[PDB]
RNA sequence: GGAAACUCAAAGAGUGCUAUGCGGAGUGCGC
């Protein structure tokens, strides 16, 4: 239970990455631990990812106080390069966001990722 | 209206307190006009127990009247009538409501018990025991229960099963006062030199010593440290350097000032291996937890442990003839305390000169050990 | 709280008979109070002693259902316990004495060739036991002789019996003739009471516990509530939705009347149908 | 069959005897759940006879933890042990009423000759008991239980939670709400003092302009007799020599000598609040070394005791995502691009000597060597 | 500040006060809210912080109480008719609201004896209403003890002879700093006062 | 952000309305001088020496209870004199409005499982005297019976599909009879599979199995999507 | 009461007759006669709201009358509607 | 014609309130 504590195991961390991937090309997408926390507390945020080997972890570790008060998912993964290759993007991202959309290609994977991570807390 | 009932439940020990020739119906009348008021006072709402004191005193006047009359009028002790008994039966049925209503007043609770014992050449421990279960039951956390339950059924009865069961319940509800675990010890070698005291009237016509108060006093004060320790620091244990080395030494402080009035409320008995005990203390107060209260800190309280040690060698009285056979090693513990103690040398010297001073033809060699100890 | 514990679908057929148990196996400490057995014999010739997880005290933290079964080469109809030592009896084409240890009837136990249609033990004396047989009879069995003891032949079938608990040689014959028939043992030339105020056919009926207040269910669609020592309707219990009330019993305290009917629904009634069941201040007592 | 209770209070535990017996079958009828409402009709099923008391908060607090996990705790033993009698082999088993199934098998395996019953009934008689509460005991009991029950909450949450007593922004907080404006009135103070001491010395106030050593010099020389010496008016510093012969020559005075004294007390209990300040400054200069070492090392502790203050509190400032850190007046184009720097790296400080639980200073140095790196390229 | 001067932390609470601080029944509220504190702890840095901030209160307290005896003391040499009559508080904030003493013995005694209720009266006149009648005169000792609207009568009595004491003590030059005339007006305004407090307008 | 705005008692007592030119929602506070979550203050001064108290302006957008009572409800039994059980409550967004608006005299016992929430919850309940703290599951009522007396209303914003049996157990534990519920339905965190009045009238039966009567529900959709106030009582003797 | 009601009394009256204090609001028709308990006040602002709905120091008019006197552009609206019903009505 | 009370009379509701059940022994059995 040591900080980070909901990690993802090999499967479900590959699975909410290309969930995370059609996400970014999608536009429904916000990374970085400041837009998340911001998109958090506008609110419109399905689940959030955070990469738990981050230099150092509390950085993003404020976002679980914010999270769990909100009633929204998160999960942590082992690699901050991994969510950056994920999110599409050059450098690594440590912390990224779904923002909540009706108009979404991909609402059904959203939400059998999101059963999977509350079952797993 | 029950009031009815009691009142009507009172009329057989009149019907022949009066058909025999002691009151008349016109004075009955008026017993029972004051009995009215008391009852409907007392089963009335918002009623309190100085309504149920005046009628025990009442009911109380009234039965030393009738026996007044009785042998005034009929010459004999009793008419073996019903209303002998009743009277008093009556008194306590009064005590007993008046405990159910209000079992918060211990002034109430104890004449009760007082009224009981008193009646206690007719009535029974039987009845005793029962009112003070329930006393117990209601009142586990104050003390003068069980000490004056343990007073009543060991300096009535002498039952030392039933005193060591109640002053282990005592204990087992309440390890947190120190007077409780004093009077235990107390009681300890109460009966302790009563046996010892009754062996020996034995050796007249025709193992046991403090070994039981060692025990009960090394586990009263792990006790109370533990619970001193507990009623200081609320509810979070504070964790500092000063403030959890103060709590410890205020601890150490407290409970050695308890063992002081151990040792000197035990040296109130004499027919004891007292010295040997008192060494026991002191050695058990030697050992410390987590303080060293010797070398280290608590240095006035090390001093007066010195004290201690070399006055309970030196117990002794104005005819101190062997204290001069014997003063051999209170000379050789002040010296080897003195070569030891750095500023308590000079508080320790002090001490001993002026017990010295308080032990002081006889009068020349102890002039000679005088000049040898100035 | 009105609802099961558990409930099972228990025999393919009818079931005729069940009661209640505590049974004493010689390899356990039964454990009677944290689970609870009953037993039922059923119309495919099995006897079936049943376990219920129950929850009331709470001495532990299962073992639900079927902890053994008996098996009969004719139908069965009736049960009851003798309430020592875990001696039942089953009435069937031939009353069969067996214990919960061993899987053969330890008696036969028939006068003659004749179905036995219900059966009941007593509440003390708990060696003696009484049956009613399609002979329109009453036949009672002594365990201690191991033997059946006297029969009387009434004129219409006696539908149950019940004994006393509190006269222990008193009991209640149920018949098809609308009236119930309170016995006597010891003298069973004369049937002391007669209570007759039915319209069809008795049912059955139990006594209170207390045992001078008996009550009878029967086939028209009403249960009534007899004093013993009058032979009348003290109280009529009916209502719309109950009908050909079938099995009604009392309740241990003698406050409640359980009648179970056809219709599926068992309900519970006060006996005293006017009282309240509170506790009173003594000016509403007295 | 329910023969006794027992019922856990804050003050203590309790034990009930049970006279008469609720009914079984009609337990869910209005006329017996209104019985336990009523309160006169409820104490004919309820009997108090024992109620032992917690001896301290701390047992108050250790209970309350035994029985949340189930277990038995000692004074519940004495309790038990005390009240419940001793049965026989296995004939009349005697009966507690108990509130939980898991209190069950405890209190069972510490008394073998004791049954535990935690039905609808007993939870009926125990939610009661509840309701009627205090008013069962009439008075036997010291301790109030709603102000009882709010130091335990208090207590039990803080202990479950594992809240930290020196992990604290409470002391920062006020602590330099406390300094700025103690600042202000000691300047108040001063020029109180100077403009009353103007009424002694009408020039030594353009002479002498500095409010701490004004002070302690009006401290010093109380009436215009100095006159000899410049050693202790340096000491209290050549200007000391022109206040002297000022001294004389000045003399647009006036004497009021006879309660100057109080000038004198005035004076010196501005010097006493004045260096109450700078030993407070010191206090906070350690408590932001230690509560919040990153933003100490960053920021510096004016800047960061102002920041925790002016959002509110140190998780209120770390939850304050990165934009959110705007203030006025502090955080000191090519500034502008500079503060949005420095910003989000403080907010950042912040996320980490917040949420560490114990905090360190190194990851503050490097974000220090980040921004200097940063903002050398001007 | 005297309570956590003597105590500081809570722990101790349970051994240590002296019933001279504050009444005996509300010390046993501060042990058994020391038991049931819902507090924190802290340390001994921030304790004596605290403390000394403490003793800081008390200081502050005891310098204003010998303030106020210096404001009496020095108001009885100022204007000791004055404060024979009036008071020593109210004369001070008269004076306060004047300037100087001279300053306020050139006015008319109808000023003194609205000296305080300023915007109150301006917006009685403003709005064509009704005027006060106290000033802030009414902190006075006599106008104090005097009940109902001759109280107001009072306060306008009592503002003629402060302004004849006012400027007796002002302008003079050798008075003796006695307070006689100032001790005269005040009996004279007391017997004033039972005079129209044997009135009253309701029969007998 | 510095304008002038009217305040006036609203029908619940305890509430209050703050009619400028928009109209808001606000509540009085228990601790002047101070912000707990980040909302607005309104501050009146009454005129003895004069006063200065403050009015916490409550979101709706924020706390489901002023989502339902800008909504309407019919009535509560959030009174300025109860006491209050809050199941669920996360933080100081709605616990600080129901602390202020029981009052300085009653009390809400606030429960939470979470530690991050629990602990700048009891970092609240220091500044503001009336609330009690509670750092337990609320599954297990048991373990902390100890320390809650008789509360007589709740409120449960828990958002686990568990509900039922949550406030079925602590209503039978704690809340006395005669007593309010008042309770928050997530349609999308009971089940997402089946619509939001399904679940509502899944769970509005489970209630009135568990004899809580229903009076009244609120689908306040204007603030929140599908979640649902329903207001019962506890009936427990004559649910008819 | 009837003696800060010189005061307040026209701004209860224009809250009343909010409904037509701006052409672009529309409030919900409601009576909302004069309460008989009642009590004005002001915002404060939260300590991070800063630049987005503060008002300034120079800014804050002391009544929201004078508030509402503050901007020329609702003024101007009041203008040209009150011109256009007076030469409508005379 | 409107307003003071310890003016009284009559109803109603709420809060409380407890509303509130021969004997010492000794002598053999009752586990």
């Amino acid at each position: 239970n040591p900080k980070a504590f909901p990690l993802a195991d090999a499967a479900l961390t590959q699975q909410i990455l290309d969930v995370v991937q059609q996400a970014a090309n999608l536009r429904q997408l916000k990374k970085g631990a400041n837009e998340a926390t911001k998109t958090l507390n506008r609110g419109i945020s399905e689940f959030i990812i955070m990469a738990a080997d981050c230099e150092p972890i509390e950085i993003l570790l404020h976002l679980p106080l914010l999270c769990e008060d909100k009633n929204v998912p998160y999960v942590f993964v082992p690699s901050r390069v991994a969510l950056g290759r994920a999110c599409g993007v050059s450098r690594p991202v440590i912390a990224a966001s779904i923002t909540t959309n009706d108009a979404s290609a991909i609402k059904t994977q959203i939400y059998a990722v999101k059963d999977k991570i509350e079952t797993l807390l | 209206s029950k009031t009815r009932y009691y009142l009507e439940q009172c009329i057989p020990e009149m019907d022949d307190l009066v058909e025999k020739g002691l009151f008349t119906k016109n004075e009955v009348s008026l017993i029972m006009k004051k009995r009215t008021d008391f009852e409907h006072r007392l089963n009335s709402r918002g009623s309190s127990i100085n309504d149920y004191i005046k009628y025990i005193n009442y009911e109380s006047n009234v039965n030393k009247l009738r026996a007044k009359r009785c042998k005034r009028i009929l010459q004999v002790k009793k008419t073996n009538s019903l209303s002998d008994w009743s009277i008093q039966q009556r008194i306590g049925f009064i005590y007993q409501r008046g405990t159910n209503k209000f079992p918060q007043d211990l002034k109430f609770w104890a004449m009760y018990l007082n009224y009981m014992k008193a009646r206690g050449n007719q009535t029974s421990y039987k009845k005793i025991h029962n009112i003070y279960n329930q006393l117990l039951k209601l009142h586990p956390t104050n003390v003068d229960i069980w000490i004056s339950c343990a007073k009543y059924e060991y300096e009535v009865h002498a039952n030392f099963k039933s005193c060591r069961n109640i002053f282990q319940n005592g204990l087992r509800f309440n390890p947190d006062v120190p007077k409780l675990w004093y009077e235990y010890v107390k009681f300890e070698l109460n009966f302790i030199t009563k046996l010892i005291n009754r062996r020996k009237v034995m050796g007249l016509i025709n193992a046991l010593r403090g070994d039981i108060a060692l025990t009960i006093f090394d586990v009263c004060m792990k006790t109370l440290g533990k619970h001193y320790i507990n009623k200081h620091k609320g509810y979070y244990a504070i964790s500092d350097s000063k403030m959890n080395i103060e709590l410890n030494k205020e601890t150490l402080n407290y409970l050695f000032s308890e063992s002081l009035r151990y040792i000197k409320l035990f040296d109130e008995f004499l027919d004891l291996e007292r010295d040997y005990l008192i060494n026991h203390v002191l050695q058990f107060w030697k050992n410390d937890m987590y303080d060293l209260s010797l070398r280290k800190d608590l240095p006035e309280l090390y001093l007066k442990t010195v004290m201690i040690d070399i006055t309970l060698n030196i117990r002794y009285m104005p005819v101190e003839k062997l204290d001069i056979d014997q003063l051999q090693l209170s000379v050789k513990k002040y010296f080897a305390y003195i070569s030891k103690l750095d500023s308590a040398s000079v508080k320790s010297l002090k001490n001993e000169y002026r017990s010295y001073l308080q032990d002081n033809a006889e009068d020349d060699p102890r002039y000679k050990i005088l000049d040898l100890i100035i | 709280t009105r609802e099961e514990f558990v409930s099972f679908k228990a025999h393919y057929g009818l079931v005729t008979g069940l009661c209640v148990t505590q049974p004493r196996f010689h390899d356990k400490k039964p454990d009677l109070k944290s689970q609870n057995f009953m037993l039922s014999c059923s119309d495919d010739k099995t006897v079936k002693l049943w376990s219920i997880n129950v929850d009331d005290y709470s001495n532990k933290n299962n073992e639900e259902g079927l902890i053994r079964t008996f098996d009969g080469e004719s139908a069965f109809q009736g049960i009851d316990s003798h309430r020592e030592n875990s001696t039942f009896a089953t009435g069937g084409a031939k009353i069969h004495l067996w214990d919960v240890n061993r899987l053969k009837p330890v008696s036969d136990l028939s006068w003659g060739a004749d179905n036995i249609t219900s059966l009941k033990f007593n509440q003390n004396e708990t060696d003696i036991l009484a049956s009613t047989g399609s002979d329109n009879s009453i036949v009672l069995y002594d365990l201690r002789t191991n033997s059946p003891t006297q029969k009387i032949v009434q004129t219409m079938r006696t539908n149950a019996i019940c004994w006393n608990p509190m006269e222990a040689f008193n009991f209640v014959t149920a018949n098809e003739d609308h009236n119930a028939y309170y016995y006597d043992m010891r003298n069973l030339s004369r049937s002391l009471n007669v209570f007759k105020d039915h319209v069809s056919a008795v049912m059955d009926v139990d006594f209170s516990p207390t045992g001078d207040e008996i009550v009878t269910g029967s086939y028209d669609k009403s249960i009534r509530i007899y004093k013993t020592n009058h032979g009348h309707s003290r109280e009529i219990y009916h209502t719309k939705r109950m009908q050909h009330v079938f099995q009604v019993k009392y309740s241990m305290d003698s406050k409640y009347i359980i009648s179970g009917s056809d219709d599926g629904n068992v309900r519970l009634w006060r006996s005293k149908a006017w009282e309240r069941s509170n506790v009173k201040t003594t000016r509403e007592k007295n | 069959p329910i023969e006794y209770l027992l019922f856990e209070e804050p003050t203590g535990y309790a034990v009930f005897k049970v006279k008469l017996q609720q009914d079984d079958i009609g337990s869910r009828l209005k006329e017996v759940q209104e019985q336990i409402n009523d309160f006169g009709a409820f104490t004919k099923l309820i009997e108090l006879v024992s109620f032992a008391p917690f001896k301290g908060a701390a047992e108050a607090l250790e209970n309350a933890n035994d029985i949340s996990e189930g277990l038995v705790s000692e004074s519940l033993k004495a309790i038990l042990d005390l009240n419940l009698p001793k049965a026989s082999s296995k004939k009349k088993n005697i009966t507690l009423a108990i509130s939980d199934k898991n209190l069950g098998p405890s209190i069972k395996e510490e008394f073998p000759y004791v049954d535990c019953i935690s039905n609808e009934l007993a939870q009926d008689l125990i939610r009661g008991v509840r309701l009627h509460g205090e008013k069962l005991f009439k008075g036997l009991q010291s301790g109030d239980l709603e102000r009882a029950q709010l130091g335990l909450g208090h207590a039990y949450s803080r202990a479950k939670v594992k809240f930290s007593v020196q992990k604290n922004d409470n002391h920062i907080i006020q602590a330099i709400a406390l300094l700025d404006q103690l600042d202000k009135d000691i300047n108040t103070f001063a020029m109180r003092v100077k403009e009353w001491y103007g009424w002694h010395f009408p020039e030594l106030a353009k002479l002498v302009p500095d409010n701490y050593t004004f002070a302690k010099l009006v401290l010093f020389i109380k009436d215009k007799a100095s006159l000899n010496d410049d050693s202790l008016h340096d000491l209290a510093a050549g200007i000391a020599q022109r206040v002297i012969d000022n001294a004389r020559i000045s003399m647009g005075q006036d004497i009021s000598e006879t309660d100057m004294e109080n000038v004198c007390v005035f004076a010196q209990r501005v010097a006493s609040l004045a260096d109450y300040r700078r030993q407070l400054y010191d206090y906070l200069c350690e408590k932001m070394h230690t509560v919040a070492p990153n933003l100490s090392e960053l920021i510096g502790e004016v800047i960061g005791a102002r920041l925790i203050s002016h959002a509110g509190s140190l998780t209120n400032l770390s939850k304050q995502a990165a934009s959110t850190v705007q203030i006025l007046g502090a955080e000191k184009k090519n500034k502008g691009r500079i503060s949005r720097y420095l910003a989000n790296k403080c907010s950042m400080a912040s996320r980490i000597d917040n949420y560490s639980e114990e905090p360190s200073n190194v990851f503050g140095s490097v974000l220090k060597k980040q921004v200097e790196q940063r903002l050398e390229f001007y | 500040a005297r309570i956590i001067l003597t105590m500081g932390i809570r722990s101790k609470a349970s051994e240590t006060d002296l019933s001279e601080i504050l009444p005996e029944e509300i010390e046993e509220r501060v042990k058994t809210a020391a038991e049931v504190s819902m507090g924190t702890e802290i340390t001994q840095t921030d304790l004596d912080n605290i403390n000394a901030l403490a003793e800081q209160i008390v200081e502050f307290a005891a310098y204003r109480e010998q303030l106020s005896n210096y404001l009496s003391a020095r108001m009885k040499a100022i204007a000791p008719n004055l404060t024979q009559l009036v008071g020593e508080l109210v004369g001070a904030r008269l004076i306060a609201h004047s300037g100087s003493l001279i300053s306020l013995a050139k006015s008319p005694a109808s000023t003194i004896q609205i000296l305080g209720a300023e915007k109150a009266l301006f917006r009685a006149l403003k709005t064509k209403h009704d005027t006060p009648k106290y000033g802030l005169l009414y902190h006075a000792s006599l106008v104090g003890q005097a009940t109902g609207k001759n109280k107001g009568k009072i306060a306008r009595v009592l503002a003629a002879k402060a302004a004849v004491s006012l400027r007796y003590d002002a302008l003079a030059e050798d008075r003796d700093d006695s307070g006689d005339i100032g001790l005269e007006s005040r009996a004279k305004v007391e017997n004033r006062l039972s005079q129209l407090e044997g009135r009253d307008l309701r029969t007998t | 952000g510095g304008a002038k705005v009217v305040i006036e008692p609203h029908r619940h007592a305890g509430v209050y309305i703050a009619r400028g030119k928009e109209d808001l929602l606000v509540t009085k506070n228990m601790a002047p001088g101070e912000s707990v979550y980040g909302e607005k203050r309104i501050s009146v001064e009454e005129p003895v020496p004069p006063t200065k108290v403050e009015y916490r302006v409550w979101n709706p957008f924020r706390s489901k209870l002023a989502a339902g009572i800008m909504g309407g409800l019919d009535e509560l039994f959030i009174a300025p004199g109860k006491k209050v059980l809050y199941l669920g409550a996360a933080s100081g967004t709605s616990v600080s409005h129901v602390s202020d608006v029981v009052g300085p005299e009653g009390v809400v016992y606030a429960v939470e499982f979470s530690h991050r929430p629990g602990r700048e919850l009891i970092s609240m309940a220091k500044k503001r005297p009336n609330i009690i703290p509670i750092i337990e599951d609320a599954r297990h009522p048991q373990k902390y019976r100890m320390l809650i007396g008789m509360v007589d209303c709740v409120f449960a914003d828990v958002a686990q599909p568990d509900q039922a049996r949550i406030i079925a157990l602590n209503s039978h534990m704690f809340l006395k009879d005669q007593g309010g519920v008042v309770i928050s339905i997530k349609a999308n965190c009971i089940d997402s599979t089946v619509d939001a009045e399904t679940v509502f009238a899944r769970e509005v039966q489970k209630l009135r199995e568990e004899r809580i009567k229903p009076l009244e529900q609120l689908t306040l959709e204007p603030y929140e999507r599908d979640h649902c106030i329903v207001v019962g009582r506890y009936m427990r003797s004559g649910l008819k | 009461d009837d003696n800060m009601r010189r005061e307040v009394q026209r701004d209860l009256l224009l809250i009343k007759h909010r409904a037509a204090l701006d052409p672009k609001r529309h409030y919900k028709k409601q009576r909302w006669e004069v309460p008989e308990r009642f009590a004005i006040g002001t915002i404060i602002e939260d300590k991070s709201e800063f630049y987005s709905s503060r008002m300034n120091r120079k800014e804050r008019k002391s009544t929201i009358l004078e508030t509402l006197m503050g901007d020329e552009a609702s003024n101007k609206y009041f203008k040209r509607k009150y011109n256009e019903i007076q030469e409508k009505s005379t």
